[PDB]
DNA sequence: GGTGCAGCACAGTG
DNA sequence: GCACTGTGCTGCAC
């Protein structure tokens, strides 16, 4: 039932041919964000099943066909697990068309499909994704009809476009600088869709906000933002297992609560076998140990003859694993108890440790643990507090320490943890005073270009409308470009096995790479400060 | 490469009041948990333990009233227990039985026989290391003879490359360098590092200070940091807090105890010959078609950008979300050795951009045929205490940045407050639960009871130690603490 | 016959040559003698070897014909042909 | 100073 | 869920 089916509606109408020159046409921007999306879906090996349907096809394959009604719309791919087959196709057997249809057609055929050919399967989350040119002429008579019946199926919708939304920053408005696929700079602007792209939009816009009140707008990308997020996953998303505790004070004080991993480095998850050079095969190979002894004769030792030890300063000290076993710390199962509490600014953020960051709610469908929760919450808040809490996963865990400290947010509030070091993990130094070095004391010039250099390299502009600081370099939403690269590779090692490498494509670069309009303004100052 | 010095006059026998200790039981303590801390980390820069002001003298030379303790050496845990035998005042009195205290002695032939001792090092030698102990401050006062030779030979140590650090103790009356020591401690090579510590009435201060006079300054990296692509400076890496392990369990042998020299072999069995990376391929089958890739190509296709860091840009520090952490913080410093006139820039825009309250954002490749990360350069301003101990040293403080991969999204469900009443009583319950913290407070019981079992073991005894678990919390006493308020508390659920 | 130098080559691993050489077909033998017509040395050098012909001729009739005094390489390759492979000259020391 | 080798806590997944 | 079986990685270390 962890499983899940999701459709692909493509455009492949004449406007999606018709490209300006130095952009790329909105078909292959869409093809590209597929391929990485089907990327992501197949080299995780992932259980879920895609469906892949055509519109503005010049042929036409579809069981809703009949007359002219869901015509030019072609299901390319049917509803089932991945493979290489399908990537392949949207590499070369994927070409443009001259026709056009209504994207309503195509959501209808991609819903039907999803009523017939799911039966018999048991998924758990239901989703489309749509691309087209909003410039294509369509009929729109049957629009409630489709709401009632997909608001019945319970399926989630998501639009990308060759264009952003509606808005007047310098990200959606042409400004100085060509547009750049994948950047964080400017877009198209207000000056190149048409009147039937607006009627499209205004369409689009109202079934969102039917659906799902303010929230259904955010569901609506550009090709390029689409690349560098996860949002076209976001309907795909597996929530982590809860992980119960009962958070105690004293022997009295006790509250059931979950904790979640919400901060956790991801990793691959697949290590490379070595194989044969020539069979490619991983058991004809065999990895052995080497025991010989410390010496010059090299002598061998058997197994039998080795005995663990340890190391304490001047002298070696042999072990067993039964001495290990039998003399080991051990802790008291899984814990999670207030030690105490201290001030926030007691607790720097340079102190904070191991390689996760937990959030913690009350336990589910618990009300007065979720008041208990909320009040310690407000308080900690008012008093400028966090607590120090003892952690433990389970009964063969290490007994960690760490801070907590409250986090509230619009639509919940937390506690936040973060593991704290202990003695021996600190490594103290000293160093020399900056601000008073008798050698090192930079001129008053010098200060003024940095300040310069600074005010011209910000990455984020105050807006004053509202008075509110607008990031202009969200790294938080930029995925991991490792897993892109990993992908990319593996998919031009299967689909051509005699070539190199290929490079590193340019919206990569882009998407690592601040606005051009910081470097515009830095370039003067960068200059001034390399004379001193 | 490190030497411990100690006087043993009466005055190190008289405690300033009751609660206190006499200097000796702070130096005998501090000595312990150094050779302690460093038996947790390496065996790195063997120790050395002598004392001078005693009536016996063990010394080669045989200068009177000069007792060598313990040579340079690895720490053992004979010698361990032998300097732990000191501590108490029964370690006193049974050290003034054979070794006597009290005498007088030239402090000359004293650093004559700490250059013996350096001397006797026939290894790798890293930084020579004298570290005195005293609360005295004009030793050869009554003879101007004693302090001129006392200063050539100080004088002759620093000319050959001999570091000195010396902790005056508590003293009544208190303590002043520049009466005998101003012209024999080794004075740094800066006034910013000419600060002088004070003299230490308890134990953990004089810990702290000792062990950061003896923490060599070990760079992780030295990466240059670019600017823009012509400015290219060149920084240290520091990680100041790491995750402590356990050590590694060593092959040994059974009877001899002889540790078993282990390897790897590789080879195929169709042939028997052996393989290398190079005879070998990498391998992934995904669904029934196996990819198959070069080694080198692997760590190619890892590789994004050159090692270093590129600038990305300012962003004020409000944005970074402190709820937002993946991996330990680490260190950056300037480097003028590697890049020409690093610091003064370094330094300029550190005092620049804590200024305008922003930190730097900047891509980051540890090293060869890694992704980079965003990271966060946010300037920490150098800050000390009232024992002159810089407790924050100044810099920028690196922090990870998680991609959107990192983070997970959560179950949200209908968010509720409480009444004010009860935030009121929880408060009162965190008051009553209030203390003052210290990144140092705590300890791992793991490792305390690992190395007690270890102690025991080559100590021959069958009396294991028992660690006194901080991380336990003093259930009853905050029980007493609270009273009736949690009672109070547990009637509103 | 075929015999192996266990020094420097591991016991474990001269077991298991001395295993998949005696169900190649062809003889091989576990101690040092005479009849062995083929010994393999362990990228060992040409006085090493000669100090070993030495202890050899110790253990062995005087006089008699020393075996291939060859290198890994030839038995490899003896191996991946599933025969006894052409000597050449990148064998012996 | 620097790859790799090992150990191992946790994760998920039954 | 316990024991475990890989990574990457970073302290090692001239």
């Amino acid at each position: 039932g962890n499983k899940a089916a999701v459709v692909l509606c493509m455009d492949v109408g004449f406007t999606m041919s018709n490209s300006i020159p130095g952009i790329e046409s909105p078909f292959e921007q869409a093809k590209k964000v597929i391929t990485m999306f089907v990327q992501r879906q197949v080299f995780a090996e992932n259980k879920d099943e895609i469906a892949l349907v055509l519109f503005g096809t010049d042929g036409t394959d579809n069981p809703l066909s009949g007359g002219d009604q869901y015509q030019n719309i072609t299901v390319h791919r049917h509803l089932m697990l991945p493979d290489f087959d399908l990537l392949e196709d949207i590499e070369s057997k994927i070409q443009p068309g001259s026709q056009q249809a209504d994207f309503l057609d195509a959501l209808i055929v991609s819903m039907d499909v999803i009523q017939h050919e799911t039966i018999g399967k048991k998924f758990e989350k239901r989703h489309i994704e749509i691309f087209t040119d909003l410039s294509s002429r369509f009929s729109k008579s049957q629009l409630d009809i489709i709401i009632h019946s997909l608001k019945k199926c319970d399926i989630s919708l998501q639009f990308f476009l060759p264009f952003s939304l509606g808005k007047e920053d310098g990200s959606g408005d042409r400004g100085d600088g060509p547009f750049r696929l994948g950047g964080h700079g400017p877009s198209f602007p207000l000056k190149g869709i048409t009147e039937q792209q607006k009627e499209g939009l205004e369409i689009v816009k109202m079934v969102m906000i039917s659906l799902e009140g303010e929230d259904g707008l955010d569901e609506i990308y550009s090709f390029s933002e689409s690349l560098r997020k996860l949002c076209v996953f976001k309907k795909i998303e597996r929530h982590s297992i809860h992980w119960p505790c009962r958070l105690t004070i004293g022997s009295n004080l006790s509250i059931r609560i979950a904790a979640y991993k919400s901060i956790l480095q991801e990793r691959v998850k697949k290590t490379w076998t070595v194989v044969d050079a020539k069979t490619l095969k991983k058991e004809d190979i065999q990895k052995e140990t080497v025991y010989c002894l410390n010496d010059d004769d090299e002598t061998e030792v058997l197994k039998e003859d080795i005995i663990q030890g340890f190391r304490y300063g001047s002298d070696i000290v042999p072990f067993s694993k039964v001495d290990e076993e039998q003399m080991k710390y051990k802790s008291e199962g899984k814990c999670f108890s207030v030690l105490g509490f201290c001030k926030s600014s007691q607790v720097q953020r340079r102190f904070f440790m191991g390689n996760q960051v937990l959030k913690v709610f009350a336990a589910r469908d618990d009300e007065a643990a979720a008041v208990a929760l909320s009040s310690l919450i407000h308080a900690l808040d008012d008093l400028d507090m966090v607590a120090i809490v003892r952690y433990a996963y389970d009964k063969r865990a290490n007994p960690q320490v760490g801070v907590a400290f409250p986090h509230i947010k619009h639509n919940y509030e937390c506690l936040v943890y973060v593991q704290l070091p202990f003695m021996e993990d600190l490594r103290q130094y000293m160093f020399s005073s900056l601000k008073n070095s008798k050698k090192y004391a930079p001129t008053e010039a010098q200060l003024n270009a940095v300040d310069a250099l600074i005010d011209s390299m910000s990455l984020a502009k105050k807006d004053e409308k509202t008075d509110t600081l607008e990031d202009l370099f969200p790294t938080t939403k930029i995925p991991n470009p490792r897993f892109q690269r990993l992908f990319q590779c593996l998919l031009h090692r299967a689909l051509h096995p005699r070539e190199p490498l290929p490079p590193i494509q340019q919206h990569i670069w882009n998407m690592l790479n601040p606005p051009a309009e910081v470097t515009t303004k830095s370039q003067i100052p960068l200059s001034k400060i390399k004379t001193l | 490469s490190l030497i411990f010095l100690v006087d043993a006059s009466k005055a190190m026998f008289e405690s300033q009041s009751e609660d206190e200790l006499t200097p000796f039981d702070m130096s005998i303590q501090c000595i312990q948990s150094v050779y302690i801390s460093k038996i947790i980390s390496s065996d790195r820069d063997l120790l050395a333990v002598v004392f001078y002001g005693t009536e016996k003298d063990k010394n080669s030379v045989n200068f009177k009233n000069i007792y060598v303790l313990q040579e340079l050496d690895n720490p053992g845990a004979k010698r361990i227990l032998e300097l732990d035998q000191f501590k108490g005042q029964q370690g006193q009195k049974r050290f003034q039985d054979m070794m006597g205290h009290g005498s007088d002695y030239s402090l000359s032939e004293v650093l004559w026989v700490c250059a013996n001792l350096f001397s006797d090092v026939q290894f790798k030698m890293s930084h020579k290391r004298i570290m005195l102990f005293t609360n005295e401050d004009n030793p050869h006062g009554n003879d101007s003879a004693k302090a001129s030779r006392a200063r050539t030979k100080a004088g002759d140590l620093r000319d050959t490359g001999i570091f000195l650090d010396l902790m005056h103790l508590k003293k009544p009356g208190g303590f002043d360098i520049s009466l005998f020591y101003r012209d024999i401690i080794s004075i740094a090579e800066d006034e910013d590092l000419r600060v002088h510590f004070e003299e230490s009435s308890k134990l953990e201060d004089l810990l702290r200070k000792v062990r950061a006079k003896e923490t060599r300054k070990r760079a992780l990296s030295r990466l240059k940091l670019k600017l823009n692509k012509d400015i290219v400076i060149s920084v240290g890496i520091y990680n100041l807090v790491q995750k402590a392990l356990k050590p590694p369990p060593i092959k040994l042998y059974r009877e001899t105890n002889e540790p078993v020299k282990t390897k790897t072999r590789t080879f195929n069995t169709s042939t028997g010959g052996l393989l290398l990376p190079s005879d070998t391929k990498r391998s992934q089958i995904y669904g029934s078609r196996q990819i198959i890739l070069e080694k080198e190509e692997t760590e190619e296709l890892k590789r994004f950008d050159d090692p270093g860091l590129m600038l990305m840009g300012f962003k004020p520090l409000v944005l970074l979300k402190k709820h937002h952490y993946l991996r330990p913080s680490l260190f950056v410093y300037p480097e003028e050795s590697l890049v020409i006139g690093s610091s003064t820039l370094f330094s300029a825009l550190l005092i620049k951009c804590l200024e305008k309250e922003v930190a730097a954002l900047c891509r980051y490749t540890p090293r060869r045929n890694i992704p980079p990360y965003f990271v966060a350069l946010v300037p920490q301003e150098e800050e000390l205490d009232d024992q002159k101990i810089q407790v924050t040293p100044p810099g920028f403080q690196l922090v990870f940045l998680p991609f959107a991969d990192d983070k997970r999204k959560m179950p949200f469900t209908e968010k509720i407050m409480a009444t004010p009443e009860q935030v009121g009583k929880m408060k009162a319950i965190v008051e009553k639960l209030r203390f003052t913290y210290r990144s140092d407070s705590f300890e791992n019981p793991v490792l305390q009871q690992h190395f007690r079992n270890l102690e025991a073991l080559a100590l021959d005894l069958m009396e294991p130690e028992q660690a006194v678990d901080l991380t336990l919390p003093k259930v009853e006493a905050m029980n007493k603490r609270l009273g009736s308020l949690v009672d109070e508390f547990k009637e509103l659920v | 016959a075929i015999y192996l130098v266990e020094p420097r080559m591991g016991r474990s691993r001269r077991a298991f040559l001395t295993g998949l050489a005696r169900s190649k077909g062809f003889r091989v033998l576990d101690a040092c003698s005479s009849e062995a017509t083929h010994v393999v040395m362990e990228e060992t050098s040409a006085e090493e070897a000669v100090s070993w012909q030495e202890r050899r001729m110790a253990a062995a009739p005087p006089g008699c014909t020393p075996p291939a005094l060859l290198d890994i390489s030839w038995l490899t390759e003896s191996l991946g042909a599933g025969q006894p492979v052409p000597v050449e000259c990148r064998h012996r020391l």
